[PDB]
């Protein structure tokens, strides 16, 4: 089990879902305000 | 010192008029360097000291302003007053000639001798009567020039600030239109940020 | 109005690329059901331009003289919304980024092999390490006060 | 009884050397030859490996700083 | 002591000497003590004149929708009219300020240094404690003891946190935060952060 683990810790799988996280966060943002090109807030 | 708590750096433990402890940009390492600064410093307060006052005496008295004083360059046939008194060789070539040989030739002889004290504090056929008669008091007079000078290369980056945002004005005037009403004639309307 | 830049709230040519844009997406709509999921795609996809267009004609947005807009980098704050905050901003985030990782290293320096660790990450101490960000811009500060961030004639080896 | 030269042991080195690729390195030392007739007598192992693929080599005491 | 977690054990940084100690760093910025000393001085300073604003805005909201006086909101108070243009009371501000500030920083890099007022040399000041001045400063001879600086840290933080949604609420509203707190009471699930979203 701890195998696995020390596995799942190595820098490729960890550095896929990590990039997946990010692009699905981007995407969503992009999503909820779609093309985004100023900063409208202040 | 001027700031208390932070410490006296190296080379400025008193021993000298003037020094209250200020040097951060730490120039005043090199022995000939400094030499050459405090005579560079005496000379320059002591033209400011001399050349306020040809600004301020003319600008109340029956005189213009301190910019016009020298109009007369500017147009061809200007002739310089004396209070309203144009000297029959107040014109530009006669004064420009005077400028060039008494400042050149003099500043020359004077600094080509080194004493080196004597470049500072000239004395000489300047000291006959002995103001330098008490030690003491001989330090306390150099203090004091040396403040007074600071305080009038204050006084001209004041002019020349001022003149800057009020184009074409007085220094008194100036001060008697915003003593004339407190609170809304100042350097606010100039600088919100 | 900088170099004589109009906002499109109050240009013409920005009316005009919308209009023709809209008007290529309406002309394709008609080509199936009025009910459809792709033409009602479409049609959503119509009012989003739609509305961006609105947006852009909302926020200062100073427009060439072709009808595109042309951001205004010259440091005035009137346009700031375009550099100064998002610039400001991914400096915060390149910042985080780079202190976080920086501290890593540093600490994971002392063991045994540190290389078995930069390939395997100490994902427990990553994890200890990583939420720091908030720190960077201070913590970072006192280093250089305290002259704890350079070295001067260690090069090699360490 | 005749003083050994060199570091005692795990001493700290700062190569003093140019023209090796631990310049300003900090090694340790690992055993000197006490034969006075060696010429680069002790020797160093560094936590960082060269070109060549080695981790040690030789030097005089002239070319090393004892630092701690 | 009263660890905000009945679980975890405190980090050597916070131990206790100091007032307010609760072992809140989760982050273990103040690791080091001369930053754990500066952060102490920010956090006083913060506190003080965030207890001073919250006072500032709460009390004359309600003093005027009590109908006993008459002053703009805050944020309403910048535009008013007043003896003094904008301007002029900004630069005197900030020539006091950079006066006082610049003194307690001198303090703040050489414990008792700045002491007296270099004016007149009677007068002057008794020492002091860093972040606890001294005479001048506590006319009634309150003995600075504990339970008073754990109290006013307590007050100050949730000062802090009270301006913060002070300032987030007008953001979000532009409104009295005491007519926010009338809505609420009118219906708190009516009225919540959900709704005006
Ligand atoms: C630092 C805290 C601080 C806060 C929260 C405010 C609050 C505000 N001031 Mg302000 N001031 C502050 C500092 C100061 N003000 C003023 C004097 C003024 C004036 C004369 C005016 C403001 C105005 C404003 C508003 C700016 C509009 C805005 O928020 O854009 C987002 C805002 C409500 C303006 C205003 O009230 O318009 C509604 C305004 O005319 N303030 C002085 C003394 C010079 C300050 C010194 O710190
Ligand atoms: C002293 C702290 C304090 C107090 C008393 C209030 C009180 C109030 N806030 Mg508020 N707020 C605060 C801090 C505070 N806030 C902070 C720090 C923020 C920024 C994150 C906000 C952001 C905020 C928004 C965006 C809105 C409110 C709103 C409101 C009102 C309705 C409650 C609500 O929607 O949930 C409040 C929502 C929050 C996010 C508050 C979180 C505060 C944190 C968790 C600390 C407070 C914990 C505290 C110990 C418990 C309450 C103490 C109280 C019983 C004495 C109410 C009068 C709403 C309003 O005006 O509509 C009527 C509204 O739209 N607040
Ligand atoms: C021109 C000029 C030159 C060459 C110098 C040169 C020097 N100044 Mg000085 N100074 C000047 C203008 C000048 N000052 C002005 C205009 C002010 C007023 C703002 C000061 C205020 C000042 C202070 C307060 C101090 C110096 C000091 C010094 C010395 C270091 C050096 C000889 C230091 C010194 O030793 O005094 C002689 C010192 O403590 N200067
Ligand atoms: C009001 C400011 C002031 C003060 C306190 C001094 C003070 C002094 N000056 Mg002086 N001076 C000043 C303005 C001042 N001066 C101006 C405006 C000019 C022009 C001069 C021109 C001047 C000369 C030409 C000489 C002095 C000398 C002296 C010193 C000897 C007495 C004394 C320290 C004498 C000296 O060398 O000191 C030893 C000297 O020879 N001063
Ligand atoms: C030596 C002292 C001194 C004095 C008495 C004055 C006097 C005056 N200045 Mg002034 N000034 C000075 C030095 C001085 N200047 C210098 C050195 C600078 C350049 C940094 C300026 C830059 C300046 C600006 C930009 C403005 C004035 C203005 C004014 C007027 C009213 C405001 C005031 O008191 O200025 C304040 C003087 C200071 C802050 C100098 C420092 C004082 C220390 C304590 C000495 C008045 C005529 C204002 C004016 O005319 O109204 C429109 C204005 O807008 N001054
Ligand atoms: C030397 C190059 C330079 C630098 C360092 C800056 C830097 C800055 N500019 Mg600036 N600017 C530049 C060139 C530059 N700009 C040019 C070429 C123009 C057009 C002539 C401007 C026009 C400009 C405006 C109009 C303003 C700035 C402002 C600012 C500051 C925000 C920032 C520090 C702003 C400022 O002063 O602070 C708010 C501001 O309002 N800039
Ligand atoms: C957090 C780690 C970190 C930090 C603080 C720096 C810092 C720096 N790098 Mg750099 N670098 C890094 C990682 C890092 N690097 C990595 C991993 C690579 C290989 C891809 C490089 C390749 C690189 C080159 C080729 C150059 C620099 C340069 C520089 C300097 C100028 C900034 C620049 O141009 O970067 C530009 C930005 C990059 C190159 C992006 C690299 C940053 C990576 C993506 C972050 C890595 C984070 C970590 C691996 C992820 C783990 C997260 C955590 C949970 C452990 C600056 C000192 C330049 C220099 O010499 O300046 C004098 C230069 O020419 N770097
Ligand atoms: C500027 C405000 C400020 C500052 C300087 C501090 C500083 C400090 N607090 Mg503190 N605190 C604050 C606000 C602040 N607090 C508020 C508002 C609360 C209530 C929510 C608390 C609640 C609190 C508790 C319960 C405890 C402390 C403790 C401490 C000390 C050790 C922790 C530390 O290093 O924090 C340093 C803090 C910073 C460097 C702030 C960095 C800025 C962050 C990112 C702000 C967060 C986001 C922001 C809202 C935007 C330190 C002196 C602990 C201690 O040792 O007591 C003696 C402790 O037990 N504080
Ligand atoms: C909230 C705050 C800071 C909060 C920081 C916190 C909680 C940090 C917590 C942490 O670090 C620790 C503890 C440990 C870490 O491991 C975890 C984190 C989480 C990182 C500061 C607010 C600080 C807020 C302050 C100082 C407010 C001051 C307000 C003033 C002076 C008001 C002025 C006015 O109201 C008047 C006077 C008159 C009006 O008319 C006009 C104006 C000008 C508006
Ligand atoms: C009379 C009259 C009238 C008519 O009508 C007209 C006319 C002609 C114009 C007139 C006049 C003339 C004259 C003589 C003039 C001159 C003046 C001067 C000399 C000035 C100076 C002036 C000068 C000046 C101020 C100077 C200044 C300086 C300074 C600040 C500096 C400072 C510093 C130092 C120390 C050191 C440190 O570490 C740094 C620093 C910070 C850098």
């Amino acid at each position: 089990m701890r195998d696995i683990k020390t596995y799942l810790s190595v820098a490729p799988v960890l550095s896929t879902l990590w990039f997946g996280a990010l692009a699905g966060l981007l995407i969503e943002i992009n999503r909820l305000f779609p093309d985004a090109l100023s900063f409208p807030f202040f | 010192e001027w700031f208390p708590g932070q410490p006296r750096p190296a080379h400025l433990d008193g021993s000298s008029p003037g020094d209250f402890g200020f040097d951060p940009l730490g120039l005043a390492t090199v022995p000939e360097n400094f030499e050459r600064f405090k005579e560079s410093e005496i000379y320059h307060c002591r033209w400011a000291m001399l050349c306020v006052p040809g600004v301020l005496v003319p600008e109340a008295l029956g005189l213009g302003n301190w910019v016009k004083a020298q109009e007369w360059a500017a147009l061809p046939d200007g002739q310089a007053t004396y209070l309203g008194n144009p000297v029959p060789w107040g014109n530009l070539p006669t004064i420009l000639a005077i400028e060039f040989l008494a400042i050149a030739f003099a500043e020359q002889q004077r600094t080509m001798e080194k004493d080196p004290e004597k470049k500072k504090y000239p004395g000489g056929a300047f000291d006959p009567l002995g103001f330098s008669k008490d030690p003491a008091k001989f330090e306390e007079l150099k203090l004091k020039e040396i403040k007074n000078g600071r305080l009038a290369m204050l006084a001209f980056v004041g002019f020349c600030v001022q003149q800057s945002a009020y184009p074409g004005t007085g220094p008194l005037e100036n001060l008697a239109t915003h003593l004339a009403d407190p609170w809304h004639n100042n350097i606010g309307d100039i600088v919100i940020p | 109005d900088i170099a004589g830049l109009t906002p499109c709230k109050e240009s013409k040519a920005f009316a005009k690329r919308e209009k023709q844009s809209v008007k290529k997406l309406n002309s394709s709509l008609k080509k199936y059901a009025p009910d459809s999921a792709p033409a009602l795609a479409i049609q959503a996809t119509i009012d989003k331009t739609k509305r961006r267009f609105e947006n852009y004609g909302k926020f200062g947005l100073l427009c060439g003289s072709d009808g595109l807009p042309h951001l205004i980098v010259s440091g005035d704050q009137r346009h700031w919304g375009e550099f100064i905050t998002p610039g400001v901003l991914f400096l915060y985030i390149a910042g985080w980024i780079g202190w976080v990782g920086r501290s890593y290293l540093i600490a994971v320096s002392g063991e045994k092999k540190p290389a078995m660790r930069e390939i395997i990450i100490d994902v427990e101490l990553a994890a200890r390490i990583i939420p720091r960000g908030f720190i960077w811009p201070v913590a970072a500060y006192r280093e250089l006060i305290n002259g704890d961030l350079v070295v001067d004639d260690a090069d090699i080896g360490y | 009884k005749p003083p050994p030269r060199g570091p005692k042991r795990g001493t700290k080195v700062k190569i003093l050397r140019r023209e090796s690729y631990w310049y300003n390195g900090t090694g340790s030392v690992v055993t000197v030859d006490q034969d006075p007739n060696t010429r680069y007598p002790v020797v160093v192992r560094f936590a960082k490996v060269n070109y060549a693929g080695v981790s040690t080599n030789n030097y005089a005491l002239d070319e090393i700083k004892e630092v701690a | 002591k009263g660890s905000w977690l009945p679980g975890l054990q405190s980090p050597a940084y916070l131990d206790g000497s100091l007032a307010g100690d609760n072992g809140f760093d989760p982050l273990a910025l103040a690791e080091d003590p001369e930053d754990l000393r500066w952060f102490v001085q920010a956090e006083l300073v913060n506190g003080r004149w965030a207890m001073l604003g919250v006072a500032g805005m709460l009390i004359p909201e309600v003093l005027t929708k009590a109908g006993l006086l008459n002053a703009p909101e805050w944020y309403d108070a910048g535009k008013e009219t007043y003896f003094a243009s904008s301007s002029t009371l900004f630069v005197i501000e900030f020539i006091l300020f950079h006066y006082v500030e610049i003194r307690r920083w001198q303090d703040i890099k050489n414990p008792g240094s700045v002491n007296q007022d270099p004016i007149f040399k009677s007068y002057s000041l008794p020492p002091h404690e860093c972040g606890y001045p001294g005479s001048v400063f506590n006319p009634l001879n309150f003995a600075p003891t504990l339970e008073n600086k754990e109290k006013e840290l307590a007050n100050g933080r949730l000062a802090m946190l009270a301006f913060l949604g002070f300032l987030v609420q007008h953001n979000v509203t532009g409104k009295g935060p005491f007519e926010n707190l009338q809505q609420h009471l009118a219906d708190p699930w009516h009225n919540t952060i959900i709704q005006t979203i």
